């Protein structure tokens, strides 16, 4: 009873961590989802600068 | 006679006290070492319980 309720303790633990990891990649790849978007609006706000009577 | 030879009748007898101490010398320690050996099946019961947690 110490071995199996230690290896089931710890078998639970190891299916958690992995939806844990699982958790934070969609959300770091959401984030990416945003970065590049702001990357887009920082590449477009420089054709403004590009044009004189627009950014004048 | 009859003086000596009850004597050696009375020590038949004493060899029936050492049987009954012959009887519960070896009872005690040959089921013993069975309550010892007896720990073939909780080995068994290790081997399985690694089987499940395999």
């Amino acid at each position: 009873e110490k071995k199996e309720k230690q290896i089931e303790q710890q078998k639970k633990i190891q299916m958690s961590n992995l939806m844990n990891q699982a958790r934070l990649k969609v959300l770091r790849a959401r984030d990416d989802l945003i970065t590049d978007l702001l990357n887009e609006a920082k590449q477009r706000l420089s054709k403004v600068v590009k044009d004189t009577t627009r950014y004048q | 006679q009859g003086i000596q030879q009850l004597l050696q009748a009375e020590k038949r007898a004493a060899e029936k006290v050492a049987d009954a101490r012959k009887r519960k010398a070896r009872r005690l320690k040959q089921a013993k070492e069975e309550a010892q050996m007896e720990v073939d099946q909780y080995r068994r019961e290790r081997e399985q319980e690694f089987q499940s947690k395999q």
